[PDB]
């Protein structure tokens, strides 16, 4: 059992355990969940707070990126913070060297290439984070997952974390081709409220985002009104 | 070697006025015409520039996206101060690699009911002031607006706009590479605006330009 120690390092079977462990982190982590809809991506998370005494606005999970794009970490913080900011650098590369907001696709693409790099060097470590991305550009309204492997996969909804599985069910009974920004910020906060456990962590708060017609594409957390 | 000509500005009671010709030269042709030579940078700010067009593009680029993304990523909104400062350390810096900028600006803004204008010339040199200018409006226009803010107690909106078209019709009838074509920025209430082209009326017909009076053999 020396096999799990490095990610440089393939298991008799063919697995890679450093990247096993991190995707664990992931799956105790706070749960989050999103939406790709006709208008625009809403994306929710459910900060636990470890002390009444924050100031409101600590230890947010959703960063934009780039004007019209933004992404939701999962997991450990800080990692998904320098995943945060190569975003940002790809986002400001797309504008500098070509003259475009990258699209959506193409972003997410490149978090996953980032997030793989660490999972093949002896030195270095897979991150502890999946990243929502969610955007919308010139190729329409995305909601792209990028985990601690690099696997990147689009979606329609989706839910991160330890609520994930039943916030899973009930994102299955939602309508992906009718529902807009509006409904859904109201849908998905209701999802959260109900995989809460109330026993463990007792005081939490929820942050939701949004890239929509709306907000005339723009990224930016809902106005606090709305909820 | 596109290159814009005169610019010039002028701060009156609430706001201050910035203005220039739509036109690029390339030595002593007119090449293009129809040119917007303003650009907004951030929320209260707006610069311009006299001299090589592609260095202008190219610090203003390199600007507006450090305004744009210190707003997006938390750090607030970028004031006329700061910016300035920002342009006149960049504009010295490539000067002390020898690869200058070689533009002259002048740049203005509004923020917390205060007007901005100041001016930054190729080597790094900045000053601000009442009415600042680059290229032949440093010799046609500012002898024409120091004389106006001479008045006590300042300027009007509407007298700041006589005298910034006062200058624009000289700069038509002595600089060369110009022509009768111009824009209006004015910042005021924390917010820039630039207006539509305009002409200036000339005058021709004095009796002392007629053809016999400047035939030079009777």
């Amino acid at each position: 059992t020396e096999h799990d120690q490095s990610t440089d390092i393939f298991s008799a079977d063919g697995r890679v355990f450093q990247v096993e462990y991190a995707c664990k982190a992931v799956d105790n982590g706070s749960t989050a969940v999103a939406a790709c809809c006709t208008d625009g991506v809403v994306v929710a998370v459910e900060k636990i707070l470890t002390s009444r005494m924050l100031e409101e606005g600590s230890n947010d999970r959703i960063h934009a990126v780039d004007r019209q794009a933004g992404v939701c970490i999962c997991g450990m913080l800080p990692d998904g913070r320098a995943v945060v900011s190569r975003a940002r650098a790809e986002a400001e590369n797309s504008r500098d060297v070509f003259a475009t907001p990258i699209p959506g696709s193409v972003l997410a693409s490149r978090i996953g290439e980032f997030m793989h790099v660490y999972t093949t060097h002896y030195a270095y470590r897979p991150f502890g984070c999946s990243v929502i991305i969610a955007s919308y550009a010139d190729d329409g309204p995305q909601l792209f997952v990028s985990d601690p492997s690099g696997t990147v996969a689009g979606y329609y909804g989706i839910a991160l974390g330890k609520g994930k599985t039943v916030a899973k069910t009930e994102l299955e009974k939602l309508n992906f081709k009718s529902i807009t920004c509006d409904e859904a910020v109201v849908k998905l906060t209701k999802i959260l409220h109900d995989v809460h456990d109330k026993s463990k962590d007792k005081l939490y708060e929820l942050e939701v985002a949004w890239v929509c017609n709306k907000s005339n594409c723009v990224f930016q957390h809902v106005p606090n009104d709305m909820i | 070697m596109a290159s814009g000509g005169s610019v010039i500005g002028v701060k009156y009671n609430g706001g201050v006025l910035l203005a220039c010709d739509t036109l690029l030269s390339y030595g002593s042709l007119a090449k293009w015409p129809n040119i917007p030579r303003m650009k907004l940078v951030g929320a209260y700010t707006v610069m311009c520039a006299t001299g090589d067009y592609a260095d202008f593009q190219e610090m203003t680029t390199m600007i507006e996206n450090h305004v744009n993304r210190q707003q997006m990523y938390g750090g607030g909104a970028l004031t006329p101060n700061e910016v300035f400062c920002y342009l006149q350390r960049h504009v010295y810096h490539k000067r002390s690699q020898f690869e200058p900028c070689l533009c002259r600006f002048v740049v203005a803004g509004c923020h917390g009911g205060e007007p901005f204008l100041g001016g930054v010339d190729d080597v790094g040199t900045r000053w601000t002031d009442d009415c600042v200018a680059a290229g032949y409006g440093a010799y046609v226009a500012l002898p024409l607006l120091r004389q106006a803010l001479e008045k006590p107690g300042g300027l009007t909106r509407e007298e700041a706009i006589r005298v910034i078209k006062d200058c624009l019709r000289v700069l038509f009838y002595r600089e060369c590479r110009a022509i009768n074509k111009f824009q209006i920025a004015d910042a005021t209430s924390d917010m820039v605006s630039i207006g539509e082209p305009f002409e200036v009326e000339t005058n021709w017909e004095y009796d002392g330009f007629c053809f016999e009076k400047t035939a030079i053999i009777r």
